[PDB]
């Protein structure tokens, strides 16, 4: 049916929102291209990081 | 910066006040004038904000609380006396009868 | 300053300020209706977000020196 | 600056009152911490309150305070302890109320800073306020006995259930 | 106390003050990291309940 | 209601015991301000300084272990487990209490008892 993962992923993200603005806040500020080396992947990270540590303890009660 | 100094007086008054409650447990005298030391500032502070506000209630507020203050000390005193006279000291030891 | 007596005898510095945020107050049925008229008294009394305004003013001075 | 001095003069003779071995003393530090405050108030423009400070604290509160600290002659053994073991405490609870006190205006009223500009330029001055000034002594007594008489009048019962009590506390009559 | 000694208290709280001066500079020169923090703490806040509602 | 931290088992343990003897430091002054001094000590003053010293010192110790063993066992309950609830935590206030507080009172029964009332009091929340 539907991703117990994904749908996880999406419910988590309230625990996650100092990464989520810090990521969205580096997207803006990297808008501009200055030859094409400005990232945002550490905030990336601590974004993806937080939203995993919450999806894991749940996620396997939803599977088989 | 005017503001802060002067309510920094009054706050360091209060705080003496405070400090000699705490340090003369064998004085009850010095309490009550401690107590007198923490009604001073307090009447600094609402002179203080009458000013800063440009409002009166300050100054009503602060010849009143003279009042209460000079018939508080009055009180304080007579009881302070009768209770020396009653035990011919003022030593703390003999004012801790009523306890439990 | 919301008694309107002045400590020099006229009318106080911020009685008006007081006076548009009370009436504001007495009809809107939602404090957040009034809440313009309310920093401008509050702003009176303090000076805060002047005097926040000024600092700005002063540490870009000597940032540039 | 002057500030300072006048702040730095209260300090040490609050610390004398809460802190001298002899309760006379004690009394009279409490005059010195009066004077500094009328100091204040001189600087504050509101002399009539200096004047009132003057008269009644020390005129009249601190006489009282006098006559009876001196008559009981009170020894010192009566009244002396150590305070060193009262630092700790004296700390905690002076550090708590510094930090959280000293700066409780602070967020509500942010200094501003000295420049190095002339700013006295810019104070507008209002005439109209100055053609008939009022002292502090009439701006008070235009208040005190009509819109707020009230007051003054519970001020009365206050002092007369002072000299009662007084009278019925202490007197032996001859 | 010696009257030097009132003098010399007085000397020292007179450097306590003007110290205390300098604290009220540097607490008026940080109002606007005060304010930048508020800032985020507060739309945290925000973005928090409308995500935490989206539900 | 809880999603505003980082977390950190070995942080979380020594942020508790720092707690505890800051809280155990100011008991002990509380404590050392409200007893007398001893009459042989009545005219001199540095013994009653040391007297309150020792007391915070004291104080600030014993409130430091409860305070990291309490959270300590709480975490070595809720990893090897990994079950979040009241349970985990249960165990580590009557650890806490039991060890400490009977190293304290230097008796069984005490340490039982003061296991048992933390127990509780962790068990509520």
């Amino acid at each position: 049916v539907v991703d117990p993962k994904k749908y996880l992923e999406e419910s988590c993200k309230p625990k996650c929102v100092k990464p989520l603005l810090e990521y969205q806040a580096c997207v803006k500020r990297i808008q501009g291209d200055d030859s094409g080396h400005k990232h945002c992947t550490g905030q990336y990270f601590d974004y993806w990081q937080c939203i995993d540590k919450c999806v894991a303890p749940k996620l396997f009660a939803k599977l088989k | 910066m005017d503001l802060i100094k002067y309510f920094t007086f009054s706050m360091i008054i209060f705080i003496l006040g405070i400090w000699g409650i705490l340090l003369n447990r064998r004085n009850i005298l010095i309490m009550l004038m401690s107590i007198e030391l923490m009604l001073l500032a307090v009447n600094l502070n609402f002179l203080v904000f009458s000013v800063s506000l440009d409002d009166m209630m300050g100054q009503v507020f602060a010849l009143l609380v003279l009042t209460v203050a000079a018939a508080e000390s009055a009180i304080g005193l007579a009881i302070f006396v009768i209770t020396f006279r009653v035990r011919g000291t003022i030593a703390v030891e003999f004012i801790n009868s009523i306890q439990g | 300053m919301a008694s309107g007596w002045g400590i020099t005898g006229n009318k106080g510095r911020c009685y008006d300020f007081w006076m548009d945020f009370s009436e504001c107050m007495s009809h809107c049925r939602e404090p957040k209706d009034c809440t313009l008229l309310r920093e401008d008294y509050l702003e009176c009394l303090h000076h805060s977000k002047e005097f926040q305004r000024r600092n700005r003013i002063y540490k870009e001075e000597q940032r540039k020196l | 600056m002057i500030l300072s001095v006048l702040s730095s003069l209260a300090l040490v003779s609050g610390l004398m009152v809460v802190r001298a071995k002899n309760p006379v003393h004690s009394v009279l530090f409490f005059i010195l911490v009066f004077c500094d405050t009328s100091g204040l108030l001189l600087l504050l423009g509101l002399d009539f309150f200096a004047m009132i400070f003057l008269v009644v604290y020390i005129g009249a509160i601190a006489v009282l305070f006098l006559f009876v600290v001196m008559m009981f002659h009170i020894q010192i053994a009566e009244i002396h302890e150590e305070v060193l073991r009262y630092l700790p405490v004296s700390g905690i609870i002076g550090l708590i109320f510094w930090w959280e006190m000293f700066f409780i205006l602070d967020n509500e009223s942010i200094p501003l800073l000295p420049t190095q500009r002339n700013t006295t330029s810019l104070r507008y001055t209002v005439y109209a306020g100055k053609v008939r000034s009022w002292t502090n002594l009439e701006t008070l007594g235009n208040l005190l006995y009509t819109y707020y008489f009230v007051w003054f009048l519970v001020s009365s019962l206050i002092l007369l259930v002072a000299m009662i009590g007084a009278i019925v506390l202490t007197m032996h009559r001859t | 106390v010696k009257v030097l000694t009132y003098f010399g208290m007085t000397l020292a709280a007179f450097a306590f003050w003007q110290s205390m001066d300098k604290v009220h500079v540097w607490i008026a020169l940080h109002q606007d990291e005060k304010q930048e923090r508020m800032e985020k703490e507060a739309e945290v806040r925000r973005v928090r309940a409308e995500l935490l509602r989206k539900a | 209601r809880y999603l505003e931290e980082e977390d950190g088992p070995l942080m979380k343990t020594i942020k508790g015991s720092i707690t505890g003897f800051g809280a155990g430091t100011i008991y002990g002054t509380i404590l050392a301000t409200w007893k007398d001094v001893p009459r042989v000590e009545r005219n001199v003053a540095l013994p009653g300084l040391i007297r309150t010293l020792k007391m915070m010192g004291t104080h600030g110790l014993t409130f430091a272990a409860i305070g990291g063993v309490y959270i300590g066992v709480e975490q070595l309950v809720q990893n090897f487990r990994s079950k979040r609830d009241f349970y985990n935590g249960a165990i580590g206030g009557f650890v806490a209490g039991a060890s400490v507080l009977g190293y304290r009172a230097r008796s069984i029964p005490t340490a039982i008892a003061a296991g048992a009332t933390l127990a509780v009091t962790s068990a509520l929340i």
